[PDB]
């Protein structure tokens, strides 16, 4: 049975208003319910997506080269920048939005997910005197 | 707007970060000019309403007179236009506030010109500044959780 | 067995009824909550050794704009699909004067296939998409905002307010999943309508290249 | 005229503008204010912005090519 | 090392150095980081 990837499912359900279902009642209050989740330890979204019982909408894995394939590319900014988030407002930090904006923009800008990296940089639309500056002055400047 | 805010966000939380405040400006406004709330006051309605369009008019982001340029002008100013609405209305102004005549023009005459003062510079470096905005949390982030 | 095989035709068919409602065909209103047991009675109960063959499920449309311009969908029935098989349906197409179509393949194709249709550019424009890829509607996902394509006097219409180029904009390559649900080529430009909890409201654009 | 930028000195053009000002009187160029007693070449150009009387016209680069050009006393001192 | 030349420009826009358009308007609203602070909406959360 099940999907060869994914090992273990665990289940619980949350005492948090984080990942619970918040509904509007008929008097337009908000309303949190509590309700069961699952989660996994091996990602295969695409099939797990297209199986019964299971909400299409709402589910999501924490890999962004897996959305990037399955979902799309403005998917990937939404989860970069929601990965972003969590991650800075773990010990109750907090920092501003306009710069995780910015750089979940900038990070996808040209279509494809470039990483921030040797290799990464390495490829855009760039002058020869800026990749002089970095450990290959030579070559490049010898092919310019 | 009540049916759009409740859209925008889905959750339900209130916590927004905005331009300038405007309880703390009524708060002024009501010291200012030695506001009794004890007393009936003589704002007239329809004049709350009409300064509030007419502010709400001279607010621009997005400078423009043809379609395109004046509806992301729309989209830029929505939200804080539609928070201006909701605690400039007539009712609560008239119920809790009770600001007199000459204290509304100065009200109104300050929201515009503390807003004008917050929209960013022309040649900043905004990218280094989100760079080491983001770098430096990084340093409080824990090693192994 | 059938049961998951009569479930599974309803749901991809129910997939590709808003699929051409989102390009501007015309769809009847029924058809999109077309529920199980209703296309279980219309269609045939199983499809195993039944009425429904994975033919008989075609679909032919119209566009809303003009009754000239239409489009087909083809439900292929062997697993991988080889050449003169998607030429059995280019000849569909070369008898009935339709240019748009769409091929919902099965399980894959052969790469000799995927030399054959690229070559008639200019005419007889196909999709292949497959049969798990239309299982759900991407497009009513939490993370995707909505996108609208923009006519070619619109699209003319920005880079003469912000005194643009059109290389200057964002871009988004013709590959990823909602570039194709929406069957867009290179040189369009797709608007995005997104909610941000600092305005309220944000559109931007994308180059499709 | 078709001035679309803002009519706001920014924050780095006044930074500029007191830097140059201050240096040409320095170098012996004619005041434009009635000072008192003042000697500072930078505390004699900071009261001259204070009375709009720098001759200094500044130049804004569109990215697309144009430029406009402003007068000092045109725009509104952020400060 | 990867950002370093975005900036604003003359026209409200969020430019690359190659002017490639990053952002139509920066961080969306056109607002310095500098000047904003928290407040309420008091319009969500009440009944009907």
């Amino acid at each position: 049975q099940g999907i060869e990837q994914i090992s273990k499912v665990y289940m619980h359900l949350p005492q948090t208003d984080n990942k619970k279902k918040i509904i509007i009642t008929e008097d337009g209050e908000f309303k949190a319910l509590q309700e069961w989740i699952l989660e996994t330890d091996g990602v295969s979204l695409m099939r797990v997506l297209s199986e019964k019982d299971v909400d299409p909408v709402r589910t999501t894995s924490n890999d962004i080269v897996e959305i990037f394939t399955v979902l799309g590319i403005e998917a990937v900014r939404k989860a970069l920048e929601r990965e972003l988030y969590h991650v800075i407002s773990f010990d109750g930090s907090y920092v501003n939005y306009r710069h995780l904006a910015l750089l979940c923009d900038t990070m996808t800008c040209r279509g494809h997910l470039m990483a921030i990296t040797r290799h990464g940089v390495n490829r855009q639309d760039t002058g020869p005197l800026m990749k002089c500056s970095f450990e290959e002055t030579v070559d490049v400047l010898m092919e310019a | 707007d009540r049916e759009v805010l409740r859209v925008i966000f889905p959750t339900g939380d209130s916590k927004v970060v905005l331009p300038c405040n405007l309880l703390r400006m009524i708060w002024n406004a009501q010291k200012i000019f030695h506001i009794n709330p004890r007393l009936p006051s003589d704002l007239h309605p329809i004049k709350v309403v009409e300064g509030v369009k007419e502010l709400s008019k001279k607010l621009v982001i997005v400078n423009g007179d043809d379609p395109l340029s004046r509806q992301a002008q729309e989209n830029a100013t929505l939200l804080f236009n539609i928070h201006l609405r909701s605690t400039l209305c007539s009712r609560r102004m008239a119920e809790e506030f009770r600001l007199s005549g000459e204290a509304f023009d100065w009200l109104l005459g300050e929201i515009e010109s503390k807003f004008n003062q917050a929209i960013a510079h022309p040649g900043e470096m905004v990218g280094a500044l989100a760079a080491q905005s983001l770098g430096e949390p990084a340093t409080q982030m824990t090693l192994n959780t | 067995d059938d049961e998951e095989e009569t479930y599974r035709l309803w749901k991809i068919r129910k997939t590709i009824m808003q699929l051409c409602h989102d390009r501007g065909y015309l769809v009847t209103q029924d058809e999109l909550d077309q529920t199980l047991e209703e296309f279980k009675a219309q269609f045939g109960d199983k499809p195993s050794e039944g009425r429904p063959r994975r033919t008989d499920l075609t679909v032919l449309v119209a566009h809303n704009d003009d009754p000239t311009d239409q489009m087909f969908v083809f439900f292929p029935e062997e697993p991988k699909v080889g050449i003169k098989t998607i030429k059995v349906y280019c000849q569909r197409m070369q008898e009935e004067n339709i240019t748009r179509a769409l091929i919902v393949v099965q399980q894959g194709m052969t790469p000799s296939a995927k030399q054959s249709l690229v070559d008639m550019a200019p005419k007889y424009i196909l999709e292949q998409f497959l049969q798990q890829e239309l299982l759900i509607n991407i497009t009513e996902h939490e993370l995707v905002p909505e996108h609208v394509v923009m006519t070619k006097e619109e699209v003319t219409e920005l880079l003469a307010r912000y005194k643009l180029r059109e290389n200057q904009l964002p871009r988004i390559q013709a590959g990823d999943p909602v570039a194709r649900y929406f069957g867009i080529k290179r040189g369009q430009v797709v608007k995005i309508i997104r909610p941000s909890e600092t305005a309220g409201r944000y559109i931007t654009y994308r180059l499709v290249q | 005229q078709k001035r679309i930028t803002t009519p706001y000195m920014t924050k780095y053009e006044r930074a500029r503008v007191l830097g140059t000002r201050a240096l040409q009187i320095a170098m012996c160029a004619p005041v434009m204010v009635e000072l008192e007693g003042e000697t500072d070449p930078l505390l004699i150009a900071m009261k001259e912005l204070k009375a709009r009387k720098i001759p200094i016209i500044i130049r804004r680069y569109l990215p697309d090519g144009s430029y406009e050009d402003w007068g000092v006393d045109e725009l509104i001192i952020s400060d | 090392k990867s950002m370093e030349s975005v900036m604003v420009k003359y026209d409200a826009t969020v430019r690359n150095s190659i002017n490639q358009v990053v952002q139509l308007r920066y961080g969306e609203d056109g607002l310095a980081g500098e000047s904003v602070e928290f407040q309420n909406l008091a319009t969500l959360k009440p009944s009907n």
